[PDB]
């Protein structure tokens, strides 16, 4: 099990 | 048709900390296609393991293992640069297609899991009851694992910025940040959400001059 991490989706300033 | 195929349990993969991340929510009618982007846990990591799970438990171990494969040949890069797109595709025949593609390199590996695989109709009921019974402990495990993962993320990114700032970082700041890093590093080993969050906040508080070097 080669560790797989979450990827933080980016948010815009509207 | 008289019937539609519906998922009785969440399907997804094992992520950092031995937690289940759901790709296909329970009560989904098939056909269905869902994808999420993951990345590496460490600088220079050359492979990731895609461990396919079925269940409603948060600990990967308490869920039903449907199979596993590696995506390897990830060229050396900073933690978080690789873009491992994991796609769960269930066709009309109820076959789960799992794909993992590094969208940076187009390198891809796959498995197929048969509609027959995973928990049976009794085990499905057993899995739903366990999830119900273990709901509180399961939530506390998931929230602890996520808080550690977040501390781990801050720790790594702050260290990167210290390395980059080099001799430009004054001594008072370098000493305070290095000492705050050790404190968070120690907190991550514990089981106290609030303790990790406080050490995250104290590191953030002393690191403000660090970001002002850019």
């Amino acid at each position: 099990q080669s560790t797989i991490a979450l990827a933080l989706l980016p948010l815009l300033f509207t | 048709v008289l019937l539609l195929d519906v998922t009785p349990l969440s399907l997804g993969i094992e992520t950092m900390g031995g937690v289940m991340t759901t790709l296909i929510a329970k009560n989904t009618t098939i056909p269905t296609k869902h994808s999420q982007v993951f990345s590496t846990a460490e600088d220079n990591q050359s492979a990731v393991t895609i461990h396919v799970l079925q269940g409603e438990r948060k600990r990967a171990a308490d869920n039903k293992s449907l199979g596993q494969f590696n995506l390897d040949g990830i060229n050396p890069a900073p933690r978080g640069m690789p873009q491992i797109e994991v796609t769960f595709d269930i066709d009309a025949d109820g076959i789960l297609h799992v794909s993992a593609k590094d969208k940076n390199s187009g390198k891809e590996q796959k498995i197929t899991i048969k509609a027959s695989s995973g928990l049976n109709e009794d085990e499905i009921q057993k899995m739903v009851r366990d999830a119900e019974a273990n709901a509180e402990a399961d939530r506390k495990f998931e929230e602890l694992v996520q808080t550690r993962n977040q501390g781990d993320h801050l720790l790594h990114s702050t260290r990167k910025q210290v390395e980059e700032a080099g001799d430009k970082l004054p001594a008072d700041d370098k000493t305070a940040i290095e000492s705050a890093l050790t404190a968070l590093e120690t907190a991550l080993k514990g089981e106290d959400k609030a303790a990790i969050e406080a050490k995250m906040q104290e590191l953030a508080q002393v690191s403000q001059k660090l970001m002002e070097i850019a």
